[PDB]
């Protein structure tokens, strides 16, 4: 069924990114991510593969999505945040770092993360 | 417990 068919590419894409093949992982959840669209955890995981391939650029809006899908994950507002701050919007990611505060208080992300945006 | 970023499912 639907459901089964959307954790199919999300199951595929997370054994390319456990091998380090960030781009094989992206390519599966653009398929789960275009069969579906309404799932959080699928961009939220093709935004790590973007992130950890440094396209911060293309990791930032699939992070937006999860945080459209869903709007209370922790680690999208967190992954989003990150991006952000090596795409240079830093002002823009001390506002997702604040926002990870509010989902989980005490987060030790976002103190620390948000404590990275001040090392002027 | 909190939230780490760097994971998938």
């Amino acid at each position: 069924g639907p459901h089964m068919q959307a954790i199919s590419e999300k199951d595929r894409g997370n054994g390319f990114f456990k091998e380090g093949k960030y781009e094989r992982a992206i390519e599966c959840y653009t398929r789960g991510i275009a069969a579906d669209g309404a799932n959080a955890l699928l961009p939220a995981n093709r935004a790590m593969a973007y992130l950890k391939i440094q396209k911060y650029e293309e990791a930032e809006k699939d992070c937006t999505q999860a945080i459209l899908l869903d709007g209370s994950y922790s680690k999208a507002f967190a992954r989003r945040g990150t991006a952000r701050t090596f795409l240079g919007k830093l002002n823009e990611a001390k506002q997702d770092f604040e926002t990870v505060l509010l989902l989980e208080p005490g987060n030790k992300q976002a103190v620390t993360e948000l404590s990275k945006i001040k090392k002027k | 417990d909190t939230s780490r970023m760097e994971e998938v499912d």
